């Protein structure tokens, strides 16, 4: 889950 | 924690140094048209504008106290209302026109979609004559944000989104108070801009299915976190 | 334009006064989509008469253009119904009362594709309503900034600013601080945008019933339908 | 025309 990353990093 | 402790202009203060900076589009006056264009010309501008507003949103009281499902589910459900609400505040100094980019700047006599243009330019023109604030645009969007995606096991969390909510409130009053405005212009002027919500939520939920048409149609392409997104409301 | 000559209580009790009653469905607990679907756009197709006469006692719809009158009638009906359910399904947690003698909950709307979502919106804001205590004078408020706003896009403006004054001029009666009027206020008007929501997908839904050719549409519902499409 | 245009008379 590409959003899920961005949060994340 | 932090997001509740913070007074009005404290929270203006972080909002405003939250802002996202307004991005280029790829676009060339000397480059052709049609509508394959112009929708990867936005398409690719809005996927960069994403990774902006994803980083705004952790920059967001009280948005990463929340667990980070909550803030998936959150951003999946706002991000284009997010986006047009930028759009439109962007748009106000140039009525009749939607300035996407300062380098893209767009009237309704290039388009087809002429009417999502039209509620972008009405919803522009409204912020315009309201003589709508910098202060005031930045709790509007971080609103869209929490309010958007909250009525959709613990939680908890859902509670706390509507005490920084309640947060944001008295910040706008706090801001109309200053502007110098009685307490009947504060309400109705609160109200006016809390309407426009619903319009920015209603133009959003039109875009959507013009977005998702467009995909099925596969016309030109939409990049991989843009279908993780559309694919959320679809 | 006398809608602004009106004082809070006046527009008060204008708007309780225009109120639609509350209709009845047909008297078989519903489970597939073409009973459940048949008997909800019967019973939209009654609510919707009554909505129209009812719009027409709203104070500053009948100074408007026919034109006008018409496209926020189209514009904001299912939105108008929506939250007419909504409130009256609030003494209901979990269920909604689609008509007094017709309770449905989440275990029909489970059945017919895409209906299950929007039914659990609904049952939130339903009970977002009832956690905030809501009351009938500020409901018939909302139900009519609703029918004013969401297809205004300077009258509109003023008779919008009216009700407000109105809507607070209710809190205030209620014995609450001036914090806890324009954050009541807020709270309010954010959930409008979820009714927004609603609709929307709710309209869909609708478009989708109607091209597959299940349950027949009356002819009001199909131009009231058409008009979002 | 609209039944809708009928209906918001009489
Ligand atoms: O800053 C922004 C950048 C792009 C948008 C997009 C929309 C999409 C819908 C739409 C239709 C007509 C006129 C404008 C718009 C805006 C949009 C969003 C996603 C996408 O893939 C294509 C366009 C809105 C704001
Ligand atoms: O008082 C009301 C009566 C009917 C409705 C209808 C909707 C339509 C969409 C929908 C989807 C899931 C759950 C509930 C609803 C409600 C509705 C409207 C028209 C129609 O033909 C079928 C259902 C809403 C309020």
């Amino acid at each position: 889950k590409i959003l899920h990353r961005l949060l994340q990093d | 924690s932090l997001a509740l402790s913070l007074t009005a202009d404290q929270m203006v203060s972080a909002l405003l140094d939250a802002e996202p900076p307004i991005l280029y589009s790829e676009y060339d006056p000397t480059r052709p048209f049609s509508e394959a264009s112009m929708m990867g010309l936005l398409t690719n501008l809005a996927d960069r504008e994403l990774v902006h507003m994803i980083n705004w949103a952790k920059r967001v009281p009280g948005f990463v106290d929340l667990t980070l499902h909550d803030q998936v589910h959150l951003l999946e459900c706002a991000w284009l209302e997010i986006l047009m609400i930028g759009l439109v505040w962007r748009s106000m100094e140039h009525p009749g026109k939607l300035l996407f980019a300062p380098n893209l700047l767009l009237d309704r006599n290039q388009g087809k979609m002429v009417e999502i243009f039209d509620m972008l330019l009405a919803t522009s023109s409204r912020f315009r004559m309201m003589n709508l604030q910098g202060e005031e645009f930045v709790c509007l969007k971080s609103i869209i944000l929490l309010n958007s995606g909250v009525y959709t096991k613990s939680l908890e969390e859902k509670d706390h989104i509507h005490r920084v909510l309640d947060k944001i409130t008295d910040t706008l009053i706090h801001l109309m108070a200053k502007a110098g405005l009685t307490l009947q212009q504060q309400h109705q002027r609160l109200a006016q801009l809390l309407l426009i919500l619903s319009h920015i939520r209603h133009m959003s939920n039109k875009g959507m299915e013009h977005l998702y048409s467009m995909k099925c149609k596969n016309v030109v392409p939409l990049s991989d976190l843009l279908l993780e997104m559309l694919d959320a409301h679809r």
